[PDB]
């Protein structure tokens, strides 16, 4: 996460998961997500500054 | 003494001089303010300033 204009998109991914995409990760090597609407809305508002 | 006092009376019984005093207040305010806000927002590719 940043600090001057703090950003930690891990929690943003949490917010996206709230939006409704499928994220699966069984081990650190293996992960995959689909149907993610978080970037266009979450990034736009969060990054409005 | 009577006559001298009479002369003093003549000097004293003098009309008080009235003066018309005109003091005028002038206030001038000139204000020019310009503000320009330039905005470039796209959430399609998450680029928004």
């Amino acid at each position: 996460s940043g600090y001057g204009k703090d950003g930690n998109i891990g929690i943003k991914d949490e917010d996206g998961m709230n939006c409704g995409p499928i994220a699966g990760s069984c081990t650190f090597p293996t992960t995959g997500t689909s149907k993610s609407p978080s970037p266009f809305v979450d990034l736009g508002a969060k990054d409005a500054t | 003494r009577l006559d001298e006092l009479r002369r003093i009376v003549s000097q004293l019984d003098i009309p008080v001089r009235q003066v018309m005093i005109e003091a005028r207040i002038v206030e001038a305010n000139v204000g020019y303010d310009k503000s320009l806000g330039v905005r470039w927002g796209g959430a399609y590719h998450k680029g928004n300033w």
